[PDB]
């Protein structure tokens, strides 16, 4: 997924 | 009110934990860098030196512009700071001026630190016609574009500088991937530079 | 609830100094290093690298109801607990590069991803073809297994790591490695980030 | 009466974060610049590692108290009070102070705060071996506020030293402090900075 | 005008810069 | 009592100024220092960066509790910690690992911080089959034995099983010896730790 | 009274901002430079880098105790306490304390307080090599107050130049001096006192 | 027993 | 003055530097 | 006196060292 690559995507969707 | 009447009203309601989201509308911020030195280039980061004009607005803030001052200095620690922050950023961005942000009455925020910040740009090629063009990613470290909505030669750049600036653009990239509903945004700044000869 | 009315709870119930331990079962914490930049190679046998440390675990005492409120806010870390994590083959002081926020959710999962610049003591190789491995064993510093429980994929290079950097990560594998000592009946549990990069 | 009563006085009614504008008439700032040590000259890069005594003095009317049987003046920690937000503009690096961070404050209101700051500024320091020497150009300023809430001025200036250390591999030839105010089309409040000049070169 | 070039002049006037 | 209403009571209770001298006895501080890494090495400036763990143990009956855990982790800013220094130090203590102590419930505390530092050492023949002795002096600031006691857990003579296998230095012998001296002006004792590294270069 | 009681007064009673001026007489600060190492010396930017003990004493009379069934000293953290402003005025560098920042407090009300300084001043570090060597001068006095508010003093000590001084250093001392003067301008009547601490070095051979 | 070996363990265990 | 040259003298005496 | 050459010695005796 691309939102692991993105810093306020990973914390805000529990990859 | 005045002055010290407004600074006390903001210090006493001081919430810099809260983000201003009024309406359930993301907080509009306004992101500019203005470039004023290059300094090191080495074989392969950059060591620059630029104003980054921050503007936002928060009514929680706002005063009665009759028979008062339409605007007031305060110290950032009393107000909310977007978490802006460069995601090829190498080092932690050193802020070389006063930390003062400019309230005006209405609510808006504007906040112009002077940082000085290392970054991943290719190093080769500075010496050559064309150039290196340097990309800088800044966005909100933690929210969304639901919470935080950011939007993007210089007549800055120290003449007394080894380096010269050819182009600065600054370009609003807004990404949804397909995991997740809610849009992804950022600031793409590029530096396109030359050593002088 | 607010945003505003989340936060202050969240401050005026805070006790970073507490483990959040629900009832003698340890705190799940899960940590996965994401590798943006090698910057410099010393040799000293020294490697300066920039990563994304994704800690995540649960605080229990931080939930509140979503309905008619919203579902994440971003908290300080100096408003929560935070797991004693360290690199025990570290020479440097770990150095946080963004803003000390993290995200925590109506369920009482914290998500907190700081950009770390730190140093280490690895096998430098570097300029050779099967390049050198970089091995660094996070665990935390003063809780055992029963305290605070340790977890980590084994590969990716991959969309985190610079195009400008000067080396080229080879295989990134984090295993989860659990010892228990003849000693003592507690576990000692650790997540071993195995670095092996090259020179381009 | 006493300096323990002064100094209590001071921290109880303490706005740092509230500029001391009287009548609506701007604060008096008065800056000048004396050099102590020129440390590193990079040629390359045009930089220069540089020592220098800020002496900065404005009025704080609401700091004042009878001089009647009591001290003339007191040493307030500058965390008590407000200063002027002054920056250099050309400046590279965070300026380090060096000494205790203390101001004198006199019964009237003046404040007295003179710090040592190591800084770094983006200077042409070609032919700094020359005879004519480089000359140096720092714009200090008020990051945040206008002329008509913050006036500054530059206190003679020419041109330097019985400050400046004789152990330095620099020699000073000349130190020049101005003002300049301009009003630009946009707006009708004016902007003023001090220009120091530092005019500096290698010895034999 | 160059009020966008001072630090002082950019915040005090949102309207021009 | 659980984890919670221990810390508290630590938290509210917390006197780091004050020194747990109990019935007038001193405060046995017991140090140890266990070698990590040797990083640099200069000839010119006979100077050594290392890195190493400082087992740091003693005892504060104030902090005793006691259906209640045995042990909890505290950070140091809540508790009395002793002026240990290394008289032989170059470089300020730059603490490496979260600031946390281990605090048993008979009142025993056990801090071990890894610590980067530089000291002033003869690295003369590092690249010899001798090697290099570098001694370090650890012994209290302002304290004397009556108020602390300074004593070295081990003796030792013991090399490293926590020394890294990928440094350019290789550990010969470590030996940690307590210096308790009682000057003719003065009644108390003045003790001391005296720490000594002998290490070589791999090449 | 115990180390507790005695400690919690001082934290309670603390005036760190408030000079202990008794009578209306000035403070008798009393400090003496003990070198323990010269670690660089850079010939390039004429700097040199030294580790020093900076043994400071002053009575500030408002911590005095009753000594009779009490401790006769205790170790207090130097932010309960008022500190001269003390400075070198011709430093290129902030002072680097490097041991625990604890002073000793005496029952009569006298203050000891020594840290260990890693500082760099500017030298003329030409010569360094020869037998005559380079001589290092350190201005140290108040940074805000006179002599009428802060008095300071170098002690009548003169025999102890390598007493402290690393015999594992790259350099060696000569010779230690810190002498007192006391300046009064014709401007104004109050005196103005420093401690001018001269540090002679050579390269070891 | 490598327990001294660890941080963890030299400090619950008091090698 | 030489006064100026002290710092402690410049910030006592506003008057004379 | 060798108490001159300790730091806890020196400020623990200040009518010796």
């Amino acid at each position: 997924s691309g939102c692991c690559s993105n810093p306020a995507c990973r914390v805000n969707n529990p990859c | 009110l005045d002055r010290a009447d407004i600074l006390y009203n903001i210090r006493q309601t001081s919430r810099p934990d809260v983000i201003p989201t009024q309406r359930d509308r993301p907080v509009a911020v306004s992101v500019s860098l203005k470039f004023i030195n290059i300094l090191e280039v080495n074989e392969n980061e950059v060591d620059v030196v630029f104003w980054q004009q921050t503007t936002w607005s928060d009514r929680t803030l706002a005063w009665n512009s009759s028979h008062s001052p339409d605007q007031v200095s305060v110290p950032i620690s009393s107000l909310w700071v977007p978490d802006l922050a460069a995601y090829n950023a190498i080092s932690k961005p050193e802020v070389l001026t006063p930390q003062l942000a400019r309230v005006v009455s209405d609510g808006e925020v504007l906040y112009m630190p002077s940082i000085r910040q290392r970054f991943s740009c290719d190093v080769s090629g500075v010496d050559t016609e064309s150039g290196a063009t340097c990309r800088i990613k800044i966005g909100s470290w933690t929210h969304h574009s639901r919470e935080i909505s950011v939007d993007p030669d210089s007549e800055y750049f120290s003449q007394y500088s080894r380096f010269e600036i050819l182009d600065v653009t600054q370009k609003k990239n807004s990404v949804t991937y397909s995991c997740c509903p809610e849009a992804y945004e950022d600031v793409e700044v590029s530096l396109n530079f030359r050593k002088k000869g």
